């Protein structure tokens, strides 16, 4: 069952408990989306790697490309954020109400 | 049926493209000419019913009913004057086009072949009910009373569609014949009791019952005139009428679970009329009348007796013509003086010397005099509840006694003794108010003469 | 925020909803979720207040778990019967990543909490946009995956969509979180059908489409954001009163107005199967989320709120916006009961 | 909606990078090739249900 | 140091009298108050309520009643002349019945 | 429900649909659609400031030939798809003999029921 | 006559109308001759 | 619709209709000071139009026919019952000072618009910064209550804020004792009837207030009293000098087409007037508004759309 | 869960008593453990002692509403033999319900809880006992 | 007569209308001519018709 | 004109950012009407 795959799912939900409890800031959140990115990556080479299957080799590099244009993307919001402040908390984000 | 559906929508841009102090003379004139053409319909005969298409027919329980629906659109489109005479030429169309449309439905659902489009047209003439009764109630608790008969008229009638749609796949289509010819009985199951509780219970909800009544008498003291007849007499008997026609299936478990609703109506019918006995808000003394005459329609509905299917529809048919009739007088006596309570217009017998005879005449139509229809009707439901069970005459004579009470005290409030000489603003009686009064009691009296014609289908 | 920038992002918009739709790979259904996100970004912060950045930060947030969620979810489906094919998958575990991907991408009741916030501070263009393509495009794919769904996934989230966006609902005089609570109550009304007749659901996105369509073009053709400047569009103007309430009434799902056509087809083929408690619940349910359209057009059209001064002075002016397309929206939108049979329009 | 302008217009933009057991860019095999040969080919034309069972 | 409001007292009485005193029920025009008396009592009495009393007065014998009055005075007649008793039970015949056995 | 010979392109109407009957010019359903089309022509001279029954008839004109042309190509469409419907119906019906067997069309000579009298 | 800043539109444009009217007659005249060649169709292949 | 974003495509900028004509000159003085004399003076020599001042009903004024609608329509402000009696119960001069603030916005869009569409440049007169500090003076004086006052600083924060300010503000200075002269030199006795606190409340705050918060931006001609009639010294002085302050020096062509979009279709404009705090001396009640607004529909030419407007035209409206 | 709604009705139901007690134990705290979980995960109590009460008191009253649901239907079909009738069911649901009010200290609301419980709860023995296939065929 | 008002011809046309359609209608569904057991007598006297 | 209108206080009860005020939801103000909010 290819044993590495078992610790890097478990380092999949390991950076995605990373993303999802976070606490007063932004750039940890976005830093531990891009090592979710990087687990993706890995597990997704791996396989392809394994199996031979060499015309679909464009996952990981495709992959990794958007999302690394979805964390710039990422982190001129938390310019603009930072921009619109002093800080980039979590915290004085409570306006614009539920 | 079609030559009355078309015209009735013809008669809407007449309203439109009719001129400024125009638009009332001719759609007075041509809904009178409707009334005569649908007069006209009345062939029925013996052994089948009419059919006026896959789409539409007609029984002899649909016939008064469609002939007092067009009867009362003219009489209601006079009877709504001098208090939007004043208002503007935009808004009064649109009211009388909204009573136009309240008619096409009116007419889409007495002559509905298929329970499905019956549902449609039912909960489509609910829709402009509310928007008439909130834009022109003319009090300050007219939100509080459409919103109370919207979320009751819907959350009451709204499983009846599921009910529908599971007879509509799991017995063909839904025509009444096919329905019928068709119908096989259906077992004291869980099930089936819930089938028959979702049906029964949003006709429960449309008549109303006791327990489900307070629906109705805000939206009548709040709402205008239009609305309160049109929602009184056609809204209350189209649900009557739904009842009876849907009451052909689920034959064997009604017996087994059509008691607490008879029991309820009872009792509430006793505890209805002796709560429009001690009220003051004259308009809501008619309200509280209607109730327990529906309740008294309930239990000749849920009892399954010829003799109680026509005292059941001479009963609704007297009864839509005597409450909107007296909802028209208790409008008069209001833009007499602008009170709506009972205690303060007294005396009106030394003044307005011929309303006393339409006050009179009414009460006593509401009083069940014997050659009228409405004693023909409750004569014909203490008969089949009598032979139902030997105890439960008494119910029905009680209420018969209170009934004659508030509605003589009624009469004797109002108009009987002495004038409070401090009103002096009333005027003598229109030539409007009491020709309305001719069109209301003049068709009950020669009804009353010939009463084939109302009894229903099992005549 | 030059014309030729606008048409180039709204095409760019339009060209990540065609690459949803169009392959037959799960490359190009990643690559469209994202480029959708990307441009849909610069549609909100067409201002500059702080408002549509923290709503633009709040949407870019789940919106790019959503999709790195997606892509765990193709991935474990590789990982399992080895092809980039849109059909039926090969794992549980993968199926309820995937739906719970989607459900954080159009909006469930666990997952709503950023729909009325990134709606509040956002003008009326982008709501529009977001709500009309962004529900649009994902249920194609719900559409292409629907026959390897657990079925307590998609019914769970259904009810519970349904009935918080009714119950938080009830409690808002902003314009735009009763907009997005009933999108909620909506994505739960097209969820609930998709293992049942996948025609319904489309059909539903349609009407969906049409009434959102015309509610915020009645809301741009008078910059409303709150009740009482509905009453003051009373005053001034007197056919966007009707028009709201008619289609403020044909969001509710009254019989002879054209919102009943997508409840009651529904609730037709969910019945025809056994399920009966489900519809009853969500019909009445579908009672509860009209008192909120109700309560709105009592404060527009039928009761008559006292308006301010200067509506003296805005007589003289006329109302020279242009309309997207309101008549044909409208009366397409509430006048269209009596085709039902266009449900056939669609296989 | 599953639109097929894919299969109108006869473009192969999406049928290569899709399965396996495809022309690779040099005529070289997978590791599981002739079991998805004979998988694909049990299933070709079959409802996806009794292609299960 | 404050209204709450700026509108009209309201509002005056609208005595529809002495403007027309020979008027009829509705507002102070002269000639279409008439025609509105004249329609409704012509084409609401006049052509409507006695052409309806002479229409149900009489019409086709109406759910079959006298046909079901002749028909039962020649059927009893005949009936009578036969021997055989006037309404024979079991409508149905017991040759054309086939019970479930026990 | 899906293809349904799945060569199937995006194929708005096929060259089989010629095979039906075309719909009728004044069927109702397309003189329905006339109609929404003329009150959708008079509120959107209702919408600007412009008057009513006027000053519009060319736009009267284009919205009635607009949405009469696009509900007959509609109508044609549902033509199609209730005939496709019926004839896969009827071929599965004829195609599997089993399933579907011969009712016993038992007269109600020997149809025993239940009675249950309301008295 | 009447009016400070003459109005934008009022003042009937010949470019919009006569293209509207233009193309109407053309889409009737379009969906009339495909209905009678839909006719001749069904009737030739019937 | 003549302008658009096809024309900002099609049809080249909105750049080259510039400049050192088209500027924003706006004469500010003290009232029945600042008057037509050096606004009118400058309009002829300089070579730039002249918008008038802005007066109740220059809504009326501005669209349809040039005669002035009744009191019913364009009110209820009531100017001389200001000046009779500023202390009334039924509230007449927050009414007055709210149209004031429409009508100065009406205005200020208008010449806006005239800037950026082709030039040639405007001067204004009594804008709406001066018209916050007749709001602030009155408020000194003690007339309105200091909720209202918040009021009107809710109206100015959301309107203002949008718009760009005006190039130059020549003010011009008069004491008191010249005012009151010339106020009782004229004639009209509702004018005669003025007091002389609110005067100089006006003076104070339209010192005080208004110059530290020009803060060089609209930049100031503060000239003297009897500096008036004076050609020479005003327009050498406007083009003696050059521009540092304000957001004019870069725009360059994206923000003057949001201008441009935004001041067109004027509902845009007055879309934030009517926020409302329902202020109970300005809210009128609902029947009142139905019928001013349906006797306003009764007038000839305002219903309906007058581009299409029969019974004055236009024969065109297709059979 | 399922597995455990399994365990309540895997008992003939009939009597094979405190088994039953101790299932509904489990389904109460189950319940009251998820209440807990979303109720402190969307208010964080300040602090963390008072979020252990908070949790306890929701799955102590959720606990306590089983457990008496559970000993009156064992009760109740001791003593009227009936396995069949869901009146045994709704005399549970009022009972639960009464509890609840009398756990939050409100009688109104113990009466609305008696009444809406007992409602369900004979739905739930009424879809058991003739049989509704509840979210599903899912065919046709 | 017809041009001077023209508004009170609305309805009496319309309901001529669709008396002509119930018509119509009626000779659309004219099956079972004479398959009833019951009204069924041979066709005369001139010409193939005994409702329409 | 004996029709009865929605008074000031009928309005004011659709005022604040929410509809029923509790004793924890007072602190919602109503936004802006500019959508601005101040720096
Ligand atoms: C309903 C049952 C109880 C009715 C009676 C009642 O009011 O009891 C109050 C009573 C507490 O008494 P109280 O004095 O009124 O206390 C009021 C609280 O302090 C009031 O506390 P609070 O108002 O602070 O509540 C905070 C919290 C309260 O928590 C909730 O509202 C969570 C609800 C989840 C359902 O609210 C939220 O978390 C709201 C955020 C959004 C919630 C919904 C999110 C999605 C839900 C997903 C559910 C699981 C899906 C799985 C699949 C995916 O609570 C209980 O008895 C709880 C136990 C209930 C056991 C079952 C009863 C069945 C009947
Ligand atoms: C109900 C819905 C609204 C209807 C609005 C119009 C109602 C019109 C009712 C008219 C009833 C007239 C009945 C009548 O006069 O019968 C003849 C009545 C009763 O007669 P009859 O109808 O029993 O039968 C007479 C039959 N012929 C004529 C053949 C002898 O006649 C008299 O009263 C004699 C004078
Ligand atoms: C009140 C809700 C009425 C719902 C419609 C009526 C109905 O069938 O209810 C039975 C439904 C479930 O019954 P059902 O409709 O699934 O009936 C199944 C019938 N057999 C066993 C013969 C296949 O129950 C409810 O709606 C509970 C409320
Ligand atoms: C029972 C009873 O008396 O309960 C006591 C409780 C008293 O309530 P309180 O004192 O407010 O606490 O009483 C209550 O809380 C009352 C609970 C509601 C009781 C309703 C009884 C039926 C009423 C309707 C009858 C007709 C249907």
């Amino acid at each position: 069952m290819s044993l590495v795959y078992m610790n890097i799912m478990m380092a999949f939900t390991v950076s995605l408990t990373g993303l999802l409890m976070y606490r007063s800031h932004l750039m940890s959140s976005l830093l531990c989306l891009e090592g979710m990115m990087l687990s993706l990556f890995i597990l997704a080479t791996l396989m392809i790697l394994n199996s031979h299957f060499t015309l679909a080799s464009m996952m990981p590099i495709i992959l990794l490309v958007f999302a690394a244009c979805e964390a710039a993307l990422g982190l001129s919001l938390l310019v603009m954020v930072s921009n619109t402040y002093g800080t980039d908390y979590v915290q004085n984000l409570n306006l614009l109400q539920c | 049926m079609l030559k009355y559906i078309i015209p009735t929508m013809m008669l809407m841009p007449l309203t439109w493209l009719s001129k400024n102090s125009m638009i009332w003379i001719n759609t007075t004139l041509h809904s009178l000419l409707i009334s005569l053409t649908s007069l006209l319909l009345l062939n029925q005969f013996g052994d089948n019913s009419l059919n006026f298409s896959l789409t539409f027919f007609s029984d002899s329980l649909s016939t008064p009913l469609l002939i007092l629906t067009m009867w009362l659109l003219p009489l209601m489109l006079m009877a709504s004057q001098h208090h939007l005479s004043k208002e503007n030429l935009a808004r009064k169309k649109l009211f009388i086009s909204m009573l136009i449309l309240l008619q096409l439905f009116l007419i889409m659902t007495f002559t509905a072949t298929e329970l499905i489009f019956f549902y449609i047209m039912f909960e489509a003439t609910l829709v402009p009910t509310l928007i008439i009764i909130t834009r022109w109630g003319n009090q300050t608790e007219r939100l509080n009373a459409g919103l109370y008969f919207l979320f009751y008229t819907l959350a009451g009638s709204l499983p009846l569609l599921v009910a529908l749609i599971y007879i509509q796949n799991t017995m063909g289509s839904l025509n009444f014949l096919i329905l019928q010819y068709w119908v096989q009985p259906m077992p004291n199951s869980w099930s089936n009791t819930f089938m028959w509780l979702a049906c029964m219970m949003a006709f429960m909800v449309k008549m109303p019952l006791y327990g489900l009544h307070l629906w109705l008498p805000k939206a009548h003291v709040e709402a205008p005139i239009a609305g309160s007849m049109v929602l009184a007499a056609i809204l209350l008997k189209l649900g009557g009428y739904g009842m009876m026609r849907i009451t052909l299936l689920l034959n064997p478990i009604t017996d087994f679970m059509a008691y607490p609703f008879i029991m309820l109506s009872l009792w509430g019918m006793i505890m209805t009329s002796s709560i429009c006995l001690r009220q003051t808000d004259l308009k809501s003394l008619i309200a509280y009348s209607s109730v327990s005459h529906m309740a008294l329609v309930i239990v000749a509905i849920l009892i399954q007796t010829p003799w109680s299917y026509m005292g059941a529809t001479a009963l609704m048919i007297a009864h839509g013509l005597t409450s909107s009739m007296l909802f028209c007088l208790a409008n008069s006596n209001y833009e007499r003086v602008h009170s709506r309570t009972m205690i303060l217009a007294r005396g009106l017998q030394t003044l307005l010397p011929l309303m006393a005879a339409w006050w009179l005449l009414a009460s006593l139509t509401n009083l069940a005099l014997p050659p009228s229809i409405n004693l023909i009707g409750e004569l014909f439901v203490v008969m089949s509840t009598f032979s139902w069970s030997n105890i439960t005459i008494i119910l029905m004579g009680l209420n018969m006694v209170i009934t004659a009470l508030y509605s003589l005290y009624m009469l004797i409030t109002t108009q009987r003794g002495k004038h409070t000489h401090h009103i002096n603003n009333i005027l003598p009686s229109f030539t409007r108010e009491n020709a309305l009064m001719s069109l209301h009691m003049l068709p009950l009296l020669l009804l009353s003469l010939n009463p084939k014609i109302i009894l229903g289908p099992l005549y | 925020m030059n014309p030729i920038i606008l048409i180039i992002i709204l095409m760019t918009v339009m060209l990540g909803t065609i690459i949803v739709m169009i392959s037959t790979h799960w490359l190009l259904i990643w690559i469209g979720f994202e480029m959708n996100m990307l441009a849909i970004i610069p549609i909100m912060m067409k201002k500059h207040n702080p408002r549509a950045t923290e709503a633009s930060t709040k949407y870019f947030l789940t919106q790019s778990t959503a999709s790195m969620l997606l892509m765990m979810a193709i991935i474990i489906n590789l990982m399992f019967s080895g092809q980039w094919t849109v059909m039926k998958l090969f794992n549980p575990m993968a199926s309820m990543l995937m739906t719970m991907a989607l459900a954080m991408k159009l909006g469930m009741a666990p997952f709503h909490f950023w729909v009325p916030e990134v709606t509040q501070g956002i003008p009326l263009s982008s709501g529009l946009i977001l709500l009309t393509w962004q529900k649009l495009a994902p249920m194609s794919v719900l559409y292409q995956i629907l026959p390897s769904i657990n079925l307590d996934l998609i019914l769970t989230l259904s009810i519970l969509s349904i009935t918080i966006g009714g119950w938080g609902g009830l409690n808002q005089t902003q314009l735009r979180k009763i907009m997005a609570y009933s999108s909620i109550a909506h994505m739960g009304w097209m969820t609930a059908v998709l293992l049942y007749n996948p025609t319904m659901t489309l059909l539903n996105l349609i009407i969906y489409i049409i009434m959102t369509s015309t509610m915020f073009t009645l809301f741009m053709a008078n910059s409303t954001t709150t009740t009482l400047s509905l009453s003051h569009t009373w005053n001034k103007a007197p056919i966007m009163t009707i028009l709201v309430l008619i289609t403020l009434l044909s969001m509710g799902g009254l019989p002879p107005l054209s919102g009943f056509m997508p409840k009651w087809m529904i609730i037709q083929e969910m019945t025809k199967n056994d399920s009966i408690i489900l519809p009853t619940l969500m019909a009445i349910t579908a009672l509860l989320n009209l008192y909120f359209y109700m309560r709105l057009t009592y404060s527009t059209a039928l009761t008559m709120f006292p308006s301010t001064n200067n509506m003296k002075m805005k007589w003289q002016f006329p109302t020279t916006k242009r309309m997207t397309l309101l008549p044909t929206m409208t009366v397409l939108s509430t006048m269209l009961l009596p085709l039902t049979p266009i449900l056939s329009i669609l296989e | 909606p599953f639109f097929d302008v894919q299969k109108k217009l006869g473009v192969d933009l999406d049928h290569w990078m899709t399965i396996q057991s495809a022309e690779q860019p040099h005529r070289i095999p997978a590791r599981c090739h002739a079991f998805e040969k004979e998988w694909i080919e049990c299933a070709h034309g079959i409802g996806s249900i009794r292609a299960e069972k | 140091p404050t209204l709450r409001w700026q509108e009209d007292p309201e509002p005056e009485d609208e005595n529809l009298y002495e403007k027309n005193p020979d008027s009829h029920g509705y507002d102070k025009d002269p000639a279409v108050d008439v025609w509105n008396m004249r329609v409704v009592f012509f084409f609401g009495f006049s052509i409507v309520l006695v052409l309806g009393s002479t229409f149900v007065a009489y019409l086709p014998d109406y759910r079959m009643q006298e046909w079901a009055r002749r028909e039962a005075e020649r059927l009893v007649k005949y009936r009578e002349a036969h021997g055989l008793p006037l309404m024979e039970s079991n409508c149905f015949d017991p040759s054309k019945i086939q019970l479930p056995e026990d | 429900m899906t293809g349904r010979q799945a060569r199937a392109p995006l194929q708005f109407l096929p060259d089989e649909a010629r095979s039906l009957p075309p719909p009728k010019l004044t069927d109702p359903r397309l003189a329905y659609i006339g109609f929404l089309g003329y009150c959708s022509g008079l509120i959107d001279n209702a919408i600007r400031r412009r008057p009513v029954l006027s000053a519009g008839l060319h736009r009267q004109f284009l919205y009635i030939t607009s949405f009469v042309f696009v509900g007959y190509y509609l109508l044609k469409r549902q033509d199609y798809m209730y005939a496709v419907r019926d004839h896969d119906m009827f071929s599965y019906i004829k195609s599997h003999p089993e399933d579907f067997p011969e009712k016993d069309k038992k007269t109600y000579r020997e149809v025993f029921e239940e009675f249950h009298p309301v008295r | 006559k009447f009016y400070i800043q003459e109005p934008p539109h009022g003042s009937p444009n010949w470019l919009k109308v006569g293209l509207t009217l233009g193309t109407s007659a053309f889409l009737w005249i379009y969906l009339i001759k495909q209905h009678n060649e839909d006719v001749l169709e069904y009737k030739r292949r019937n | 619709l003549q302008y658009g974003p096809l024309a900002y495509i099609l049809g080249e900028k909105t750049t080259k209709k510039m400049t050192e004509n088209s500027k924003l000159i706006t004469v500010d003085g003290n009232i029945c000071s600042g008057k037509s004399k050096l606004a009118k003076e400058v309009a002829e020599k300089l070579g730039l139009k002249h918008f008038p001042e802005a007066g109740i009903h220059y809504a009326d004024s501005t669209t349809g026919d040039g005669k002035p609608l009744p009191v019913r329509f364009s009110g209820n402000c009531s100017l001389e019952k200001f000046y009779d009696d500023p202390k009334s119960n039924d509230g007449n001069s927050y009414r007055l000072q709210a149209w004031l603030y429409a009508s100065r916005l009406l205005q200020y869009a208008d010449a806006l618009e005239h800037l950026l569409s082709t030039g040639q440049g405007v001067v204004l007169e009594r804008s709406i910064y001066s018209d916050f500090v007749f709001l602030e003076a009155m408020y000194r004086q003690g007339f309105i209550r200091k909720q209202c006052v918040d009021h009107y600083n809710q109206v100015k924060k959301v309107t203002v804020c949008e718009y760009l300010p005006p190039h130059v503000v020549i003010y011009v200075d008069v004491p008191v004792s010249e005012v009151q002269s010339r106020i009782q030199k004229k004639g009209n006795p509702h004018e005669m009837k003025i007091t002389s606190a609110y005067l100089q409340d006006i003076e104070n705050v339209y010192k005080g207030t208004f110059l530290p918060e020009m803060s060089e931006k609209c930049e100031v001609l503060q000239y003297s009293a009897w500096e008036a009639e004076d050609a020479e010294k005003v327009v050498e002085d406007i083009q003696y000098l050059k521009y540092d302050k304000g957001p004019w020096l870069d725009q360059d062509d994206r923000k003057l087409h949001n201008l441009r979009m935004l001041v067109q279709d004027k509902l845009e404009v007055l879309n934030y007037t009517s926020i409302p705090v329902f202020l109970p001396e300005v809210t009128i009640g609902a029947h009142q508004s139905d019928r001013v607004f349906q006797e306003f529909t009764e007038l000839p030419g305002r219903k309906y759309r007058a581009g299409y407007n029969e019974d004055v035209g236009d024969k065109w409206i297709w059979l | 869960a399922k597995t455990l709604l399994h365990q309540y009705w895997d008992i003939p139901e009939g009597t094979e008593c405190h088994r039953k007690t101790y299932a509904a134990t489990s389904i109460g705290g189950a319940s009251g453990l998820v209440v807990s979980a979303y109720s402190v995960a969307l208010k964080t109590p300040t602090s963390f002692l008072e979020g252990v009460a908070r949790t306890g008191r929701y799955t102590f009253t959720a606990a306590a509403i089983g457990a008496i649901f559970g000993l009156t239907s064992c009760i109740s079909a001791q003593v009227r033999e009936k396995p069949d009738d869901p009146l045994n069911y709704l005399i549970g649901g009022c009972a639960g319900g009464l509890t609840l009010g009398a756990r939050t200290r409100s009688y109104g609301i113990g009466a609305a809880a008696c009444a809406y419980m007992g409602l369900t709860a004979a739905l739930v023995k009424m879809g058991q006992l003739e049989g509704w296939k509840v979210f599903a065929e899912p065919k046709v | 007569v017809v041009r001077d008002h023209w508004i009170h011809v609305l309805v009496p046309v319309g309901f001529v209308f669709g008396y002509y359609l119930d018509r119509k209608n009626d000779e659309k569904l004219a099956a079972f001519r004479n398959k009833s057991l019951l009204y069924k007598r041979e066709l005369k006297p001139n010409e193939e018709v005994t409702w329409k | 004109a004996r029709q009865w209108q929605p008074d000031v206080e009928w309005a004011e009860q659709y005022g604040g950012a929410v509809m029923y005020p509790t004793k924890e939801t007072a602190h919602w103000k109503p936004p802006p009407w500019n959508d601005v909010d101040p720096p």
